[PDB]
């Protein structure tokens, strides 16, 4: 009798403890889809070509819509679009804002603006001369946008300030300065959710909307108390906004780390026991590092994790049977990714660099990253088959656009850990377009048995519908 | 300038008496002049999977039918440390072989105190 | 042939079992080769009753010379798939396997086949019986005095 | 004929099996050929007893030549059919298959067919006795004559 | 004291799992962790002489009847400039086996390799 | 975590053209770059005990069936204080193998010329 | 032989019925060892029915040496495919099994032919009875007056 | 177990090794069921242990 | 017949009242995962390594966001992360809080800011 083996998600033991561990499609997305007695199949990511030459490596991108247009930070210089129209100090991840007047980014420390008729300022107290209030302005940590005001955290105190609304280069007048103040600690992050300003610390997350007030010194934000969360996130980059509201990764605070979302007053975990090993095996350093990030294509909804050494996407369009991770990398040996910082403009995704002084545009007729082939992992389920004897190991393979005829290594394990032989099958062929992938004489299952199904190809790889013939 | 020798890899076990195979023979790995057999002089043992990750396995390797290391049926790449000692045995509890320090069998001997003892 | 040891009989009798061969994946881990080789060898030495059975050729390893497999077997080129075929049908059971129909038919062909030419050979006629007198019309005998068949 | 090397009798075999044929979508894979081929080797072997078998003019390769399918296999134009039947229902069970009635049929027929001439030619009598005269109706016309028959 | 012990350069190649040498096979060698039957992921093969001239070969490196590579039918030794992914075709053309990772030095000519690493 | 594949050390002599021992062969050491079946050629070879222990053996070395050097009948290593010539000839005089320098250097006289140049 | 003792001769037996084998991925108990060690004792001393059943050699452990297993069994090469089977077919009830068709048929194939020699052996002729003369053509009996045969 | 109260003879079964990734934990001839049956199952070690799938052949 | 039985709580009599109670596993969690006809498998709880010397037996704990570290009352003293940084009176658990400017602790009877100065 046939058996249908599922792709998308494989199992495995871990050899550092003996545990029962996930293994996850590397370079694969699993797009849900009745294809013919398959119900969904796995298709590899887009691949990356080059589109510019910057002055370093990506440091934050934002869209512009008063200008409707990308503006990116690479280097030491700031772009809208390709042409330079600003320097930025410093080498870190910067953050970065907008306003009908200005672009302002977040870097050493600063709110640098750079406005768009040529002139760079910075947020800073207003004059002694001023009848207007002098503000115990810190280190600016992240900033945000809302109804023509910047809002920026001071370092570490629990304190954000807003700006003022017809000189945006100072804090406001009367009344700038605001407090989380349920809590001992963090104004980690910042952002803006639908018209509330929320506040992300370490062990909970607080929302604050405008009053209204006019007179003098009256404060122009009111906590929501009904709506925090109590939950934190690890570091400054550690959210984004996903579905409505935002997803973060929270902080050591509140137990070990894991991936969350704001549902409408809590949190509701997205990470699995695989994807918290994999943060759990990190410290509080190279956590508070991570770079969230969204994107969206052919109704996929990607949250993109970058991490000293992983890159994880989760894919909520096809999270049916629960949370649906992949690992993204670049060559052969599990180096991390290297394109970041994704921006839909025009009708191309373009992204970023972490190693050179590029810009790409993900195409999606190549799976090559800068014309280098990239090595696609699919793994199956260990199953116990005690005697089985397989045969016809069989996969619909989507063909014609390619190359060369580049192959596929098919192998085999038994205890979950160790490989089998590597056998090389032509899973593709340019200009064809009904191939049959299949091997004919799999072996006999002892006890247990999984597939690993290895591509490496400058083309695309679009994998469904895996069965076997357990007779 | 090509420094690496195109050779066998997944290297043969032949029977000292006699051209073949040590079919189900024993190797154990040990410590530089000691005996493997026992428990307490053996070192680890690595098997290099595709993906690069060493996973260490039991001492008494598997000699399969055409003389090759196999782990549950299946060609393997074993590793371990530059000093070891191996003693090979056959099916029925036979020395086939005993060689005290593999690094003593390189072609070049002279190379190792000359690369040792003369400064770069 | 290119089936020229014991382990090769061995690994003709997997494949045709469908366990294992040259393109699967998984392989047997060596003790079941020797295990194989073992029931090669007791089924062999069945058959050849110490001189009286299935003559064929086979070369019995000896426990000297430690491996058996890697030892060729001797056997002719005819007797070779009828051997493996046997081999087949008798290391099924190890696991939880049933030879299919056409194996056990040529298990069968093949075994009648080994013993038909030493059926043949065998087929002889006793000599005369002691009793039976040597005829008048044999001269030489009636001469020599010999008109009876010695017999035995 | 079209069909002329132990490879393409393979190819047959494995075609009318449905493993691999353009009929369906699936491709040869060199296991499977080289398989087959030791297959067909070997029962070809054990058809031809050494002369004492059937004679169908199969010509049995050397291990001098390195690959074994590519040579011609010498068969007359009236054995492929059988020879390729026969072929196929001896693999399929390595891929745990089962050959049609068709082809169990075909195959019977076929190698009947095989050995149908050479039937003809053994069935053959024997001299007369050697204790048998041969008439006095003989020895008018060969005046020497003999009067018994040799025998043998 | 000992200098040099006495071996056999030429490498040998029998099959995964009988001990039979692989006649009349091919070698394709190249980029680690991929597949070295492409031109796109070969690397050069120089055949060192008797002398160590280098010269360039063409890819498939062809194996004798006796488990030996040859070219123009004489034995030759292989080398390549780095560490490479190695796979072995059967005369047939079944895959014989596949190696993802490959590494081992040469070990003559070591003249050369002290005069440049070392100071005068 | 490890370094070098597990390898068998011991050489093992096959014929050149055809995958066989060289049963009862015979290997002739001789100085560099000339046929050491003379004896006014030849050079002196030592049995490397496990030990290390080194004692002369005469030159003519004996290839047992299963293409291994044995001299009282058990597996010895040979070792030469300078770089040498090897010639394998098989068990009816043909010449299997000839190499003319085994390691393309002769390390005896290259140490003095190493410890009188290169930096101590 | 590889199968020289009687503890061969039950991994063997447990290895045919798939309870102890490395193709299975178990090993033996000790208990189950000594319990097919007994069985193999009981059924061998019922087919030895003390020198009037079958004769093969086997050598009964006696009491004083403690393990019984490790001891040679002292069969020939030809019995011990018969002997593990008919043991694997005893032993199967023990785990609610039941040995399977192949293992039968082998189990009474090496019966049949393990008494096969012992039947040749003891198909003698009764000497002539005490009342049969020896007739005057045995005339050095007749001249030596031996005129009867003496019978028993 | 007969009652679930007082368990009864207690068998040693190797249920780990170091290194070795494929083992089988498995006693293949428990008794006859009376009236009622219940397991104990015990390990005392110094390694982690993972435990899944008890099944077990009725008739 | 293959029959599973569930390991996740196991069943017996109390020998006292002869009541039915559930046996608990000792020192293994459960873990639901789909492995292999499973749905589910069981995983020692993890073991304890020795990290520290604290001064006696802990009394409390506490995660302090504003200094980003953990406070633990062990014997008489009173630890940031791993170094001593007061002394704490009694012998018992104690209660445990933390604010802007001080981690303050309860114990007896009395509420004892320490400040981070």
């Amino acid at each position: 009798p046939i058996q249908q083996l599922p792709m998308m998600k494989g199992m495995g033991k871990d050899f550092k403890n003996a545990d029962y561990i996930d293994y996850l499609p590397v370079n694969m997305l699993a797009t849900p889809k009745e294809i013919l007695n398959s119900s969904g199949y796995l298709r590899s990511f887009p691949g990356i070509t080059k589109r510019y030459d910057m002055n370093g490596v990506s440091r934050g991108v934002e869209y512009n819509t008063a200008q409707n247009a990308v503006y990116r930070v690479c280097g030491g210089k700031l772009y809208k679009g390709e042409s330079e129209v600003g320097d930025v100090a410093g080498s870190g991840r910067v953050s970065m804002a907008h306003g009908r007047t200005s672009q302002a980014v977040g870097v050493n420390g600063q709110l640098v603006e750079y406005r768009y008729d040529g002139t760079v300022k910075t947020v800073s107290n207003w004059p002694a001369d001023s009848g207007f209030t002098q503000y115990e302005l810190g280190s600016v940590r992240d900033i945000t946008r809302l109804r023509g005001r910047y809002a920026w955290s001071k370092d570490g105190t629990d304190s954000w300030f807003i700006t003022d609304l017809e000189d945006e280069s100072h804090p406001d007048r009367y009344s700038a300065q605001y407090r989380a103040e349920s809590q001992p600690d963090g104004i980690i992050g910042i952002g803006t959710w639908r018209d509330f300003i929320v506040c992300f610390g370490s062990s909970t997350i607080e929302y604050f909307s405008l009053t209204g007030a006019t007179t003098a010194g009256a404060a122009l934000y009111v906590a929501q108390p009904s709506l925090m969360v109590q939950k934190g996130i690890a570091g400054t980059y550690c959210k984004t906004p996903f579905a409505d509201s935002y997803a973060f990764i929270s902080h050591p605070a509140t137990g070990a780390p894991s991936v969350y979302i704001i549902g409408s007053g809590q949190a509701s975990p997205i990470a699995t026991a695989s994807i918290e090993k994999i943060i759990r095996s990190y410290t509080a350093e190279e956590m508070a590092t991570g770079v969230m990030e969204t994107l969206r294509f052919d109704s996929h909804e990607l949250l993109i994790i970058h991490l000293p050494r992983h890159v994880l996407v989760y894919d909520a369009s096809s999270s049916q049977n629960g949370p649906q991770w992949c690992v993204l990398k670049t060559g052969l040996y599990d180096d991390v990714y290297r394109g970041v910082d994704f921006m839909y403009e025009g009708n191309q995704i373009t992204c970023g660099d972490k190693s050179e002084a590029v810009v790409g545009q993900l195409q999606f007729d190549i799976s090559s990253q800068y014309d280098k082939q990239q090595e696609h992992l699919l793994f199956t389920p260990l199953f116990k088959a005690d005697n089985a004897r397989c045969f016809d190991l069989e996969v619909e393979s989507s063909t014609g656009v390619a190359q060369y005829a580049d192959r596929l290594f098919l192998s085999a394990t038994t205890d979950g850990i160790n490989y089998g032989r590597e056998q090389m099958i032509e899973q593709n062929e340019p200009f064809v377009y009904d191939k049959r992938v299949l091997w004919k004489r799999v072996g006999r299952i002892r006890r247990l048995i999984g597939f690993k199904l290895r591509v490496i190809t400058k083309s695309p790889v679009t994998l469904s519908g895996c069965q076997i013939r357990l007779e | 300038t090509a420094n690496v020798v195109v050779s066998n890899p997944r290297p043969i076990f032949t029977e000292s008496r006699s051209f073949k195979a040590v079919a189900n023979g024993k190797i154990y790995i040990g410590q530089i002049d000691t005996d493997p057999v026992n428990p307490a002089n053996q070192i680890p043992v690595y098997i290099e999977n595709e993906d690069g990750s060493h996973v260490q396995i039991t001492q008494p390797l598997i000699i399969n039918a055409a003389g090759k290391i196999v782990y549950n049926g299946q060609l393997v790449k074993i590793v371990t440390v530059q000093g070891h000692s191996m003693a090979i045995y056959d099916a029925n509890g036979s020395q086939v072989d005993y060689i005290a320090n593999v690094l003593k069998y390189d072609p070049d001997q002279y190379s190792i105190e000359a690369d040792k003892k003369f400064k770069y | 042939m290119q089936i020229k040891t014991k382990g090769d009989l061995v690994r003709a009798a997997l494949r045709k079992l469908g366990v294992a061969s040259d393109a699967t994946l998984t392989d047997v881990e060596p003790q079941s080769m020797q295990d194989a080789v073992d029931d090669l060898e007791a089924m062999m030495a069945e058959w050849y009753q110490d001189g009286k059975g299935i003559i064929t050729g086979y070369v019995f390893s000896d426990d000297e010379n430690p491996p058996a497999e890697g030892d060729d077997h001797g056997l002719r080129s005819s007797a070779v798939s009828a051997v493996f075929h046997n081999l087949a049908c008798r290391i099924a059971p190890d696991y939880a396997l049933e030879a299919t129909a056409k194996i056990i038919a040529t298990a069968k062909y093949g075994k009648e086949l080994l013993y038909k030419q030493t059926a043949i050979s065998r087929a002889k006629r006793a000599p005369y019986p002691s009793r039976m007198p040597t005829g008048s019309g044999n001269s030489f005998a009636n001469l020599n005095e010999w008109h009876y068949f010695p017999g035995e």
